[PDB]
Formats: structure tokens, C-alpha cells, sequence
């Protein structure tokens, strides 16, 4: 009927006077349009049936044309900047904000579709986006008393495609438009569906990622103990934006660090820091570091929660990213905490593994590690104990790549080597 | 990596 | 506030 039509008879009909043959060769562009296998996207465009598109998202007597279009919009949308750029040109934004307030579902659920892509080209489309007031019709979409009545496929649509409202920087989205999606994106957040869950905890992670008042805003919402909860589902879909967040949050204050350990989230990172997926691993591990960037009492906690040993492990067995974490990690702890914290990552093995790292060509780790050692000499001298140090680094062939790095290009890992050798190897 | 784009196959 | 912190690299 409508399968495998030319772009030529596509044209033929919309270009006819006939409303029933527009339908019928909308929808057959709708169906070219659906294959997975390179859509013919440029060849529509090039045929110009874009304006025509956004012209029948408002036959309002035509509904079946409305849906077909939205649809075959939808799918150029979907497509590169430029594809996404010829819809936004067509004028389809106010067209599918018009269409969110359909009374058919299945049409209103196509246009927050649309937006979704729309908005998730740039910063740029999802300003215009929020500037034509896409907001207020779709939150009001998601004005119920309870989300579960709502039909999945739509609710994880909506979930979607405000997160993509949430997205992306340079600029970050309007202070006022995060204030207003916040409240529904919170309530979405405690869904008992993974995908809204996940695109829930996406968005999060998105509004997160910048200064510390845009993580104050989340912060205060108060859904740091529901993000630690979610840290813990077994859906991996779930835990990495979920993880994402966590570790956006805590590079911010003090405070707001403080708020995911009162929340309990490093009773996780046992699971995490060994995680298989390795960018788990990683992202945990940074976040780790992060952590031990923060005050003594901080860092005490990741003590208590027995995490010291999992950084030794990462620092002795990791994809090579999460080791440099784990490197910065220790860096941050030994710059920050006490001696007596200090005295424990000794206790704990953290000096042989971190030796064996100075045999990377990586040079910035190299420094990482050179400060970390300095740091815990540091604390040695406080106590005496400068020549045990000595002799620990000395039998594990610490000292043997120190003073190797004393021939190397970099002009600070040249003079942090000799140093090193210069005080406590005599 | 999280797909900013999506597209409608049925 | 805290100038120890790293953003992702």
C-alpha cells in the first residue's frame, strides 16, 4: 500500500490537491523514513517536503496526517545538525508545542518526541526549544496524582525528552527553566521504571555537571539519598548516571560532599571500586578522589568504610585511567589528611603499587605520584620514621625508578626525582 | 554514551 | 571553594 514508494511518487502525492493522497503518501514517507538502514533522509529534504510536514501538523480535522508527518519529522529530526537544522528551519518548533495538547495520545507523545530530538541537537535548539514554551505543556503532561496511570511508552518519552532539556553546556539551560522542570524531574526520579529511571538520573547528572550553585540547586531538592539508592541498582543502565551525579555533586563543597556520605553512598563503593565495567571502576574512582579531597573528617570516613585497601587494589590492578585516578587519589588524601590517616595508607600497602606505577610513560601521573610521595615523607619526618620510608620504597625498587626519573624530559619530575633522593636517600 | 537523538523505526 | 577538586579527565 504505502511500502517502498520513490521519493518521486512521495512528492506526486503530497504535491496533489487531494488530502486522502497526502495521507497516503505521508505515510508512506513515514514508512521509507522508519527502515534502519540508511533512511533516505537528504533525498526527502532535498525534495522540499519539509515545509509540507510541518504544514499538516495542523490539519486538526486530519489527525491520521498529523501523526504521519509528526512522525516523518520526528525521523529527519533525528538525523545530523544540519537534518535537525532543516525541521527547526521548516518551522516545526511551535507546530509540535501546538500538537503537545492534542486529545489523541499517540500524536502529543509524537510531538514531545520531535522536541526531544529538536532540543538534544545543542544548547542552541534546546534554548529556542525552551523560548517557544515547550515547558509549561510538558510538565503539564506529567500533572497527575499518579505517574503510573500514564502509559509507559509516553512516560518514558516525556522522562526523555526533558532531560534533553537538561542537557548539554556553553550555556548550561536557563537558571529559571531548571527551576521549573526540578520539581517533576525529582518526582520522576522515584519512578519504579528503569528506563525513567535512568533517563531521570541522566538529566540529573546533566544539571550537576557545572558550578557549585547549579549542584546546590539539585542538592536542595533533596534527592542525594534517592541518587544513593539508585547507586545500588543492579540495572547498569541506572548506576552509571546515577554514579555520574553522585561524583558531579562531590566535586563541588565541602557541604555538598558531605551530604552523599550522610546519605550512605560509600557503603557502595566497595561494589564499585570493583565493579567489572571498567568505567564504573573508573568513575568511581574519581569520585573516590574527590572525596579524599575533603576535609580530615572525610577522609576519616572513607577510612572507617574500609576503602583504603580497594585504593590500593585499583592502584595495583585497573585499566590505566582508573589508576591515575586512584593515584590522584591518594595524592588528595596524603595533601589533606593527618598524620595518623597517613601512617594507615602505609599500613595498608599503598607504597609498592604506587612504586610500580612510576613505570608509566604517562608524565602528569608520574607528578601525581612524586607528590604523594613527598607528602607521606612528610608526615614521616613529623614522626622519625624518614629512614623505614626509605627502606620500604628502597625493597619494593621504588627507589631504583625515582632515581630513574631523574633523566626524564619533564622539567618537574627532573627536579621532584632528585630532591627526593637528595633528603631521605643519603 | 548516551544517545541525545532518537529515531522511531515502528 | 575547595580548589583540590578535578572535574572529569
Amino acid at each position: 500500500g504505502t511500502v517502498n514508494w520513490s521519493v518521486e511518487d512521495i512528492v506526486k502525492g503530497i504535491n496533489s490537491n487531494n488530502l486522502e493522497s497526502q495521507l497516503q503518501a505521508t505515510q508512506a514517507a513515514r514508512k521509507l523514513l522508519s527502515r534502519e538502514k540508511q533512511p533516505p533522509i537528504d533525498n526527502i529534504i532535498r525534495a522540499g517536503l519539509i515545509p509540507k510536514f510541518v504544514s499538516f501538523l495542523g490539519k486538526t480535522d486530519c489527525s491520521p496526517i498529523q501523526f504521519e508527518s509528526a512522525w516523518a519529522l520526528t525521523n529527519i529530526a533525528s538525523g545530523t545538525s544540519e537534518q535537525t537544522k532543516a525541521v527547526v528551519d521548516g518551522g516545526a518548533i511551535p507546530a509540535f508545542i501546538s500538537l503537545l495538547a492534542s486529545p489523541h495520545a499517540h500524536i502529543s507523545e509524537q510531538a514531545v518526541w520531535a522536541l526531544g530530538n529538536i532540543a538534544g541537537d545543542g544548547s542552541a535548539f534546546r534554548d529556542l526549544v525552551i523560548k517557544h514554551g515547550a515547558i509549561d505543556p510538558l510538565l503539564a503532561l506529567l500533572a497527575v496524582p499518579d505517574l503510573s496511570t500514564l502509559a509507559c511508552g509516553y512516560l518514558r518519552n516525556l522522562t526523555w525528552t526533558l532531560s534533553n532539556l537538561c542537557r548539554n553546556k556553553n550555556p548550561a539551560p536557563p537558571l529559571d527553566a531548571v527551576e521549573q522542570i526540578l520539581p517533576t524531574l525529582v518526582r520522576l526520579l522515584h519512578h519504579n521504571d528503569p528506563e525513567v529511571l535512568a533517563d531521570s538520573c541522566w538529566a540529573i547528572s546533566y544539571l550537576t555537571d557545572g558550578p557549585n550553585e547549579r549542584i546546590e540547586m539539585v542538592v536542595k531538592k533533596g534527592v542525594v539519598p534517592q541518587l544513593v539508592k539508585l547507586l545500588g541498582a543492579t540495572e547498569l543502565p541506572i548506576v552509571t548516571p546515577a554514579l555520574r551525579a553522585i561524583g558531579n555533586i562531590v566535586t563541588g563543597t565541602d557541604e555538598q560532599t558531605q551530604k552523599v556520605i550522610d546519605a550512605g553512598a560509600l557503603a557502595v563503593f566497595p561494589s564499585l571500586l570493583t565493579n567489572p565495567k571498567t568505567n564504573i571502576q573508573k568513575e568511581a574512582t574519581w569520585t573516590m578522589s574527590n572525596i579524599t579531597a575533603g576535609r580530615q573528617d572525610q577522609i576519616q570516613q572513607v577510612v572507617n568504610h574500609g576503602l583504603v585497601p580497594f585504593l590500593v587494589g585499583v592502584l595495583s590492578k585497573a585499566d590505566f585511567k582508573t589508576q591515575k585516578e586512584a593515584a590522584w587519589a591518594i595524592t588528595n588524601y596524603t595533601s589533606g589528611g593527618t598524620v595518623e590517616q597517613i601512617v594507615y595508607l602505609v599500613h595498608c600497602g599503598i607504597i609498592e603499587p604506587l612504586m610500580n606505577l612510576l613505570s608509566a610513560k604517562d608524565t602528569k601521573i608520574i607528578q601525581v605520584i612524586l607528590d604523594a610521595i613527598s607528602n607521606i615523607f612528610q608526615a614521616a619526618e613529623k614522626l622519625g620514621e624518614t629512614e623505614k620510608l626509605s627502606i620500604m620504597i628502597e625493597e619494593c625498587g621504588g627507589l631504583d625508578k625515582i632515581e630513574a626519573l631523574q633523566r626524564h624530559e619533564n622539567e618537574s619530575v627532573y627536579k621532584a626525582s632528585l630532591n627526593l633522593i637528595e633528603k631521605y636517600f643519603s | 554514551s548516551n544517545p541525545a537523538k532518537r529515531h522511531r523505526e515502528d
